[PDB]
Order: structure tokens, then sequence, then C-alpha cells
């Protein structure tokens, strides 16, 4: 509490629209979460709300465990995690309704 | 932004000849360049992808080569249907950018413009309007400048121009230039002259008319 | 067979918005990025933005960010682009296109939605005969028709109910006082004019206009 950790999900291919990012993603995606943290379902006005919070908290928690371990997430990383963690939070909000 | 520079901007070629044009990128993009063909009043069409990969249903006479910053599209045997604009585009990083295009044209004989000048209709003079029309038909190459003169002094204001595409049959060009003035203004002068400057001769073709006769 | 369907045309008032559709068929909608490309008349291609229909992630040309809103409707395999606050700068053809799978050459292209931004009202054209007065050419004579102040496009210009179809030049329309104007010339043998009738028939479908103007000397 107040957060909960969801079960792990299979990684989607995600196409980012440019040759450089697709390659970048494929090479760095192992560094990103494959499961999400969230607050209970009865604490949000909607999906959009849940998802916003699930994405921020998760990247923050994920960013903290990686830094202790050294290394950093860059802006592309941060950009790509949001997209993919967003996808994941959405599947999770669905598993609840 | 990666800027893509294509040259030349216009290329004149004769059928069956092998032709080439180039696309150069301001930064290295590996092979992330694609070529499109766009004929007059049509959507663009993918002709080569990734510098050199051929595309299903595109004639094998089209090929592309290059990698890095310097790319070339070549056409083994130009056919009339290949006359079109060709644009390059990169997808290596955002934003996508396009080259400015290379226009393909058919080589033909220099041909001087045919000039016909027409005065305003009575109907129109009746509605208070006066448009003086000048047609410059079937000339080559496309470059041509039209200057209007009134009672010897060159007028620039109230002149609108329009150009046709190269003729499919005879490969020529035509132009329309219309100077619109008020009926009052129109009655304030006598002589109207359309003057066309083209490469085919250093002497401008002057067509003109006098209201007084 | 992959198809991308776009409306042919849109007439929109300055300041208004337009939402252009691009309906895909013949493939799995969510598997490919869709792209929108602007082309101003007589000019080159400009990229606006692209969208991944799978999650509606977008990328924009910086200058269209705030101007072009890209969406899809997964249920109808349709991509939409909405342009708001239109000006004459927005008059152009907008193509949609679809790339490959994880590859970004634009493989299929729509036919383009031609957008015209204007406050002009449906206005029938005025047709003025252009006949000459004075010094004839050699065994040949040139007639014309001036088509002034119509909206929207197109007009159809024919000569002698389509029997004159040999030596005609109809020029692309131009904008004149918030309206369109074009001209058409026809070159014919002097044995045929003014000895017989030459009439240009100008149709303006939008105004249900059909006027014949016989060309008379002087
Ligand atoms: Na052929």
């Amino acid at each position: 509490g107040g957060y909960m950790l969801g079960s792990a999900m299979s990684r989607p291919i995600i196409h980012f629209g440019s040759d450089y990012e697709d390659r970048y993603y494929r090479e760095n995606m192992h560094r990103y979460p494959n499961q999400v943290y969230y607050r209970p379902m009865d604490e949000y006005s909607n999906q959009n709300n849940f998802v916003h919070d699930c994405v921020n908290i998760t990247i923050k928690q994920h960013t903290v465990t990686t830094t202790t371990k050294g290394e950093n997430f860059t802006e592309t990383d941060v950009k790509m995690m949001e997209r993919v963690v967003e996808q994941m939070c959405i599947t999770q909000y669905e598993r609840e309704s | 932004d990666i800027v893509l520079t294509q040259s030349p901007a216009i290329l004149s070629v004769s059928p069956g000849e092998r032709v080439s044009f180039s696309c150069r990128a301001s930064q290295n993009i590996g092979t992330s360049i694609h070529w499109y063909q766009q004929r007059t009043n049509e959507s663009p069409r993918l002709i080569i992808k990734y510098a050199s990969e051929s595309i299903s249903g595109i004639p094998s006479r089209f090929s592309g080569s290059g990698s890095g910053t310097d790319f070339t599209l070549s056409i083994n045997s130009v056919e009339s249907e290949d006359i079109a604009d060709y644009y390059c585009q990169q997808s290596n990083t955002w934003p996508y950018t396009f080259g400015g295009g290379t226009k393909l044209e058919l080589k033909r004989a220099d041909a001087a413009p045919t000039v016909s000048i027409f005065p305003p209709s009575s109907e129109q003079l009746t509605s208070g309007g006066a448009s003086v029309v000048c047609f410059l038909n079937n000339f080559y190459p496309k470059d041509i400048n039209v200057k209007w003169k009134i009672d010897g002094s060159e007028r620039q204001n109230g002149v609108l121009n329009s150009e046709t595409d190269q003729d499919s049959k005879d490969s020529t060009y035509s132009m329309s230039s219309t100077l619109t003035l008020t009926k009052d203004e129109y009655e304030r002068h006598n002589t109207y002259t359309c003057e066309a400057t083209h490469k085919t001769s250093t002497s401008p073709i002057v067509k003109s008319f006098n209201r007084n006769e | 067979q992959v198809q991308l369907q776009q409306s042919g045309t849109e007439l929109v008032m300055p300041g208004a918005s337009v939402k252009m559709s691009c309906k895909a068929s013949g493939y799995t909608f969510t598997d490919y990025w869709m792209h929108w490309v602007k082309q101003r008349p007589g000019q080159g291609l400009e990229w606006i933005g692209s969208i991944d229909p799978s999650d509606s992630y977008t990328s924009h040309n910086e200058k269209f960010k705030g101007k072009a809103t890209l969406t899809v409707d997964e249920s109808s395999s349709t991509a939409y682009m909405q342009l708001s606050s239109l000006t004459s700068e927005d008059s152009a053809v907008y193509f949609c296109s679809r790339s490959g799978y994880g590859y970004y050459a634009m493989e299929y292209w729509g036919q383009g939605t031609s957008v015209t931004v204007s406050s002009a009202k449906t206005t029938p054209p005025s047709v003025y005969p252009l006949a000459p007065g004075g010094g004839a050419t050699n065994s040949m004579v040139t007639l014309g028709c001036l088509v002034k102040g119509y909206f929207p496009e197109p007009v159809t210009v024919t000569w002698n109910s389509g029997s004159l179809s040999g030596g005609v030049h109809t020029f692309p329309a131009v904008l004149q006082s918030d309206l369109y104007t074009l001209s058409s010339s026809v070159t014919v043998p002097s044995s045929t004019w003014p000895s017989e009738t030459v009439t240009c028939n100008v149709a303006h479908p939008a105004s249900s206009t059909k006027v014949d103007k016989k060309i008379v000397p002087r």
C-alpha cells in the first residue's frame, strides 16, 4: 500500500515510426519494465486518471532501482517507457473492470 | 532537421536515354531514403525504397544506389510515362523530410511563342469591366516572361498569369496572361500592348491594338 | 489489395476547421503507420504528421503541432486529420499514405483531398467572347473564351459541343478577387470562322449553369 504490483505481461513489438528509434527500441527494450505498479481501482475517476498515475509511479520506481545499480535513462528511454508502460497500464485497468 | 537537396530542379531528356538524379542528405542516414514519382494531377508513387530495394509492380528499368549522404536514382530507358516529378524522402529520424523534387521533361526543338491579343468584350465593357487577354501558345522551353505595357509605360499591377503543362502529344507549353482594369481606367487610355520575352529570339514579340481604330 | 480512400474535395470557410478522412481497406489496420502529406499547388511535398493506429501515438512536423490533430477509428479502419483555423495557406492537396511493417517508405497513397479555403459563395461564371479586330495571321485565326468570377471549381469548357477538340488550350484556373478565373483559346482554319458558328459551352455544375456564347467579330 497504497500501490499494488500487477502480474507480469508479455512484451509487445512497438514501432516508433523512424528507422533509428525502432532500432534503438529493439536494442534497449530489455531495460524497461515488464510489469506495472498501481493504486486500487476504486480510487480513480476514470481510466485516463489511473493510467496517468500508473505510468509516473512505475517509471519513478523503475528509475530508482536502476540508478542504485548505476547507469541512467535518457530522454529517448523516458519517451519510449511512457509509451510502453502506458500500453501496459491500459491492459491492467482492463483486467479490473 | 535533415535537409535533402535534389539536383537539378528540372531536367530535360530524350526518350530511350538513360538518366539520373541525385539526393544528398545533410547528415548520414545509412540507407533510409525513398523515391517517389508524381505525374501531373496524381498521387505520388513509391519507386525505390531504402536507397536500392525494388518495389513490386514498378518497372525494372528503375534503380537506385547509394548509402550515407549521397544517393542517386537512375532510369535505364526513359518512356513518356516517366515524365513526372521525383522526390526523395528520409525516415531515419524525425521529422521526415522530403527533397524539393526533380522534374523530368522531354527534349524538343526550341519553338517561339504564338501571340494573339484580344480586347474586352462589349458585354463586359457593359458591366463596367475590362480584361485584356494575351495567349502565348506552343513554345519551348518553358521559361518565358510576359510584360504588359500601357501607352508605353510598363504596368505590373492587375496582371494574372496561368501556365499549362507540357503537351502529351507535341511536348510544348502554352501560357495565359490577363490584365484586368476598370472600364473607367480602360477608357482613360488608347493603346494596349502585350510583350513576350523568350529564348528563341532576342527580339520580344509585340502584339498590340488601338481603340481609336 | 490495399486501398486508402480520401474525399476528392472540401470547401471550408477561413477560420473554420475541416476533418479529412482516410479510410483503409485490404489489410490489417493496426499493423501499419499512416502519414499525412501536404502539397501546395505547383509545389513539393511537405510532411505533416503520422500516427500508429495501434495506440494512436503520433509524430508531427513541429510547425503543425497545434494545427493538425491526427486520430483513427479502429472500428472503421479510418484515419482522420483535422485542420483548424484555416487560412489561404492551408489551400492544398492532403494525401494520406501507409508505410510498411516496421519499415517507413510510403507504400500506399490515397488520391488526396483537395482543400479550398474561401469565403466566396457559389457564383456562376461570366463568359465573355474573345474575338479579334484588325490584322489576321496566315490562313489561321485564334478565338478565346474568358471565364471570370466563378466558384467553386470546376468548369467544363468545350468547343462546338465537343466537335472542336483539336487545337484547344484551356489554362488552369487562377484566383481573382476571392474568385476563380480561367481562359480557353482555340486555334482553327480561317475557312471555318467567321463563315461558320464557333461556340464555347461553359458548364458550372455547382451552380447548375450552362451557357453557350457564340463568338462574333468585333
Ligand atoms: Na511502358
